């Protein structure tokens, strides 16, 4: 498996993107609550301050933590290989079937 | 080929004597079809979206 800052790394990704979705979805209700204030039923003129505000501190606050990521990438530079191994590890399983088949308690 | 191009010639008419009747009517008729657009724009976001 991928050591774990790579995990973490694409778990601030995926949430990264989630965020985005949410604030897509946000756009949706605003538009949708804009026509009827629009209509002009004001029992819904409280809820758009809401929506607004929450539609604006998605939009930045995403912004920023991308942001944080790209700089992370900056410093990160810095921080067959396993072919030089693999025959030896192959080697080594070889020799384990060797050893259970010389032992014949073993193969059961 | 149908006629020789001399067709469109300047000309002057006066422009109409202004009242209420017309412009009021005009203006909050288009505001009848901006509220038109806008209910539209909203359709057409929500679908998008």
């Amino acid at each position: 498996m991928q050591p774990p800052y790579i995990q973490e790394r694409l778990k601030s990704l995926n949430d990264i993107e989630t965020q985005l979705c949410s604030m897509l979805q946000e756009a949706s209700q605003v538009t949708f609550i804009f026509g009827e204030l629009k209509r002009g039923n004001e029992s819904v003129k409280p809820q758009f301050e809401n929506h607004v505000k929450q539609f604006y501190e998605r939009l930045d606050k995403s912004t920023t933590q991308l942001r944080k990521e790209i700089q992370l990438l900056d410093e990160n530079v810095g921080t067959n290989k396993k072919a030089l191994g693999q025959d030896t590890e192959k080697m080594e399983e070889q020799l384990d079937l060797l050893s259970a088949i010389l032992d014949p308690s073993k193969s059961k | 080929k149908v006629v020789k191009p001399s067709s469109l010639n300047s000309d002057k008419i006066p422009y109409v004597a202004p009242t209420k009747k017309e412009y009021i009517e005009l203006d909050i008729l288009n505001k009848g079809w901006k509220l038109q657009s806008l209910n539209e724009s909203k359709d057409l976001l929500r679908a998008s979206f």
